[PDB]
RNA sequence: AUACUUACCUUAAGAUAUCAGAGGAAAGUCCUACUGAUCAAACAUGCGCUUCCAAUAGUAGAAGGACGUUAAGCAUUUAUCAUUGAACUAGUUCAUUGAAGUCAUUGAUGCAAACUCCUUGGUCACACACACGGCGCGGAAGGCGUG
RNA sequence: AAAAAAAAAAGGUAUGUAUUAA
């Protein structure tokens, strides 16, 4: 049969194994799919169910890897529709609309187009359009959406009330094509043959008050109605003034600069000017203070570049401050963890959002998740920002868990059997791992008796005994080992300076001096001008 | 309509637009499988001839 | 069927001054104290983006700065407006650079033309650059993936930014700037 | 006939990287190639070790 | 429209109101702008034939609709089957495997009201006139009758 | 005594090719 003839082919094995080896390419997915479709080409109900199960699972498994592909949710829906079950088509349209958080123009337009044919019960059908309207209605290109909706009223509705009702709303929206709908409005004003039909525009009171025209007027009506059409066309000309201004600004500044409105792939790069125009377009949209159009223009901006973390951070910021919604910001950063490749800034800002939200079990859980990613070695990671952001928020947790061991009530932040072994394992790698001194500088921050003794003996002493060359040639090491003794509150000045000079300094080897002197002079120049000479005589 | 598989061009084909789909009403009659005239006709009895 | 219902809108050009120039970067910062150095002003305008600096006039109590990208410039104008430097509320807006300033001042005496010349563009495609981002310090073979910042500028050399080393370098200079700043060496 | 594989769950050392039934994110591969597939990823694991 | 080439194909049958009488070519047929009766159509034409045809002396009302709103109105009833494992009473919950699976639950069913809007008519004439239940001009729809 | 032959295409629709004006 055709199925087994497809399995034993070499191209299926090669294309498949490429996909499973390289998941995020999307080039191998689309070849695997385009091939398995073409093998099935008489795709109608006759073809055997094993093959349909494979091709279907191939679509559904591809759309999970790339949650933004509009033409593929559409295409898989159409496959299910040609195959003869519309319920599966509905469901996976719902799935695509849910992947975009209910705002994508193409899935709503291509969805409702499908919905016109397969759904009776006019009321529900219109509820689909009212649901689409409150989401994607204000999209700059959404006019063609409205062209559907108006097209569906005039065919369905005998009353014509709802057509005036909706078209009146379309007049106030700064779409890309506003003029198309202004022509329909002006024409429908032109076709009004009676005073009674002017109540369709607005009610009886606002016409007699604002424009001072009466529907009940009794007399020679014709010239009065001709005056009324002029008085009605003037204000529509004014609405045309405002909305034209807005559209021409939005196009002339932003929308004209945006050349790519679609997702492409995780391997796509976008131009810098396009980034800049998305940023400024989002600031402008925020300034308009229209929440629907604001979330829309974030989700609109999000699919062109989803993988940077750039628009994710901002879209968490405007929602954490302007709207003052902290949970919504957490949820934005969580959905940003999936698409964004860099993930470091999002996970730092996410640690902060979770801290302020006062969910500690969720943050500590997520630290367990990120340490489980590396197989419980975060200390061996190449990229330092992950280990550092992990280590300081981990510290903030174990301060709360375990009561402080040390006198003066100082919590033990970075000195603990769990974390100090992590730090020391990070330090034992020396030149190979990047962080180094940054991790060391924060070991000087304790400022007490017990902890200056602890950090004195357990690192700065052992590191001398093992005698590693990288840490001894370094001036930051000796500078920090001076600043650790020098800021102690237990020591007086005499034993402090005498301890630094009589012990700390002579432990430096004279061959290291050339590297050690510049950084260790900066400590002595500021704090110890008196003993500056005995420093120079040593080296 | 989009395709319009027809002899007519696009303007004539879009002129023939049908009314919207018929709304669904639940059947008030007997399903075709259940449709039958009255069975178990009593034959002409010896009691009838009586 | 001669005239048509719709046309594309045609619109006039606004004379090209330094306020209508979409490429302008340099921000004129007026109302300074003239007790301030230029390295202090750099400290103010550094975090908003990478700077190609121009000059601070002497005795004129107004300076100006120039960034690489306009997004950083606007982020600096909106970021600092009315922000006191040495107890003087600062008033800053758009302004040109030094050479175009010379070309203007020669015209101010002779009151002739004052024909502006807009700043040069970046010839835009660029897929590697992310505007309003800084390389905090200086072998790199990267993946060139979208999330990371591929190219960048140096305080005039285009450098490829290593995402791992950039954070540890920036934090290193951060912890140095505190110790030198407290004792008076850096300001 | 076909096995369903999750290279993410496999490289992350998690248990369920494969199953016979269709699940949301897995990629269908030929069963005999499964062993072969493991080979293709081993060097990646070898880089992490 | 004309000429040439190629393709597709060709005649269900019969009749035009009936009955009766007289005549022409014992039986039958055909025929008679021949005679009577009945029937049918068209056209006229009549009936004290029947029903209906909206306010301006006022901001109305009659018939019919909304595939209109209130309206997530009020009151009800509904959301798949099979296999395996764990717990459990002696049916219930959770997890896994397979099959089909109109959308809706702001739904569907019943109940009722208010409001708003559409189409239609002689918005005709004379009359504001204390009667025992007419006999103005037309239009619409019928019934009956004569020619 | 008898004798010898017949008169005819029809015309419909569709497709392609050419013609009908400065």
């Amino acid at each position: 049969d055709k199925y087994t003839a497809l399995i034993h082919d070499e191209n299926f094995s090669t294309l498949t194994l490429n996909v499973s080896r390289y998941p995020k390419s999307l080039a191998y997915w689309e070849k695997l799919l385009n091939y398995i479709v073409k093998a099935s080409a008489p795709i109608c109900k006759s073809t055997e169910p094993q093959l349909l199960k494979l091709i279907r699972c191939t679509y559904s498994s591809m759309l999970n890897e790339f949650p933004y592909l509009e033409n593929y949710y559409i295409d898989f829906a159409l496959l299910e529709y040609k195959l003869g079950n519309v319920s599966m088509s509905h469901k996976i349209f719902q799935r695509g609309l849910q992947a975009f958080n209910q705002r994508s123009l193409l899935l709503w337009t291509s969805y409702l187009k499908f919905c016109n044919n397969v759904i009776s019960h006019q009321k529900q059908l219109f509820k689909k359009y009212e649901t689409a309207e409150e989401y994607v209605g204000l999209h700059f290109f959404s006019g063609e959406f409205w062209d559907l909706y108006l097209e569906q009223i005039s065919s369905r509705c005998t009353s014509s009330k709802k057509y005036w009702n909706v078209l009146r709303k379309i007049l106030e929206i700064p779409l890309h094509s506003f003029s198309k709908f202004y022509a329909l409005w002006l024409q429908r004003i032109d076709d009004i043959m009676d005073l009674k039909q002017l109540s369709q525009l607005t009610s009886k009171d606002e016409l007699l008050k604002k424009l001072k025209i009466d529907i009940n007027y009794s007399g020679r009506k014709g010239p009065y109605l001709q005056d009324a059409k002029k008085k009605l066309k003037k204000i529509t000309k004014e609405m045309y003034m405002v909305v034209q201004y807005q559209v021409l600004e939005i196009y002339s500044i932003f929308e004209s600069k945006i050349y790519i409105n679609y997702y492409t792939s995780p391997e796509t790069l976008v131009s810098s000017d396009e980034i800049e125009t998305w940023i400024k377009y989002l600031d402008y949209t925020i300034t308009l203070q229209t929440d629907s159009l604001t979330h829309l223009n974030f989700q609109r901006a999000l699919l062109p570049l989803a993988h940077y973390d750039l628009v994710w951070i901002k879209y968490s910021k405007w929602l954490i401050n302007s709207k003052n919604d902290l949970l919504g910001a957490k949820n934005v950063l969580l959905m940003g963890l999936k698409f964004s490749l860099k993930k470091t800034e999002i996970i730092k800002l996410l640690y902060s959002v979770i801290c302020k939200l006062n969910e500690y079990v969720l943050l500590r859980n997520l630290l367990e998740k990120i340490e489980s990613s590396y197989s419980d070695n975060v200390e061996n990671v190449d990229d330092f920002e992950i280990f550092w952001d992990y280590l300081q928020f981990k510290t903030f947790c174990q301060n709360s868990l375990y009561s402080s061991r040390y006198s003066d009530s100082q919590s033990n932040g970075l000195l603990n059997k769990e974390l100090f072994d992590k730090v020391w394992k990070r330090l034992s790698c020396k030149e190979k791992k990047s962080g180094q001194e940054i991790l060391l500088n924060n070991l000087v921050q304790f400022y007490s008796k017990d902890t200056v003794e602890f950090v004195e003996k357990n690192i700065f002493q052992k590191i001398i005994e093992f005698g590693w060359e990288y840490y001894l040639q370094n001036g930051m090491f000796w500078n920090c080992y001076c600043r650790l003794i020098y800021f102690d509150t237990s020591r007086s000045y005499l034993d402090k300076r005498q301890y630094i000079v009589r012990k700390i300094w002579p432990q430096i080897d004279k061959k290291f001096a050339q590297s050690v002197l510049p950084s260790l002079t900066e400590f002595c120049e500021s704090y110890f001008p008196e003993e500056m000479d005995t420093l120079e005589e040593m080296f | 309509m989009n395709y319009n598989l027809s002899k007519y061009p696009d303007d004539v084909s879009r002129l023939f637009k049908p009314r919207p789909p018929l709304s669904y009403k639940r059947p008030t009659d007997y399903p075709y499988a259940k449709r039958q005239t009255n069975p178990n006709i009593t034959g002409v009895a010896n009691l009838l001839s009586t | 069927n001669h005239m048509s219902q719709f046309i594309y809108p045609v619109q006039q050009q606004p004379s090209l001054n330094h306020f209508t120039d979409p490429n302008n970067t340099t921000v004129f910062i007026g109302g300074l104290s003239s007790l301030v150095t230029e390295d202090e002003l750099r400290a103010y305008f550094q975090p908003f983006g990478t700077i190609v600096y121009v000059k601070i006039p002497v005795g004129k109590c107004c300076g100006f700065v120039q960034y690489v990208d306009r997004l950083s410039a606007e982020a600096a104008i909106a970021g600092m407006q009315g922000f006191p430097i040495a107890n003087s509320r600062v008033r800053l807006s758009w302004g040109r650079s030094a050479k175009q300033t010379a070309l203007l001042q020669q015209a101010m005496l002779s009151n002739s033309l004052q024909v502006q010349q807009q700043q040069p563009g970046l010839q835009q495609p660029n897929y590697g650059y992310i505007p309003s981002s800084t390389c905090e310090a200086p072998n790199v073979s990267s993946t060139m993936l979208p999330g990371c910042q591929i190219l960048n500028y140096s305080n005039g050399q285009q450098v490829i930014m290593q995402g791992s080393e950039a954070v540890v370098n920036s934090t290193n200079a951060m912890l140095n700037r505190l110790e030198q700043g407290s004792n008076g060496f850096m300001f | 006939d076909i096995v369903f594989v999750s290279p993410q769950l496999y490289l992350s050392s998690q248990e369920g990287w494969k199953s016979d039934s269709a699940k949301s994110g897995f990629i269908p591969i030929l069963k005999n190639d499964l062993q072969r597939f493991q080979d293709s990823l081993k060097h990646i694991v070898d880089a992490r070790n």
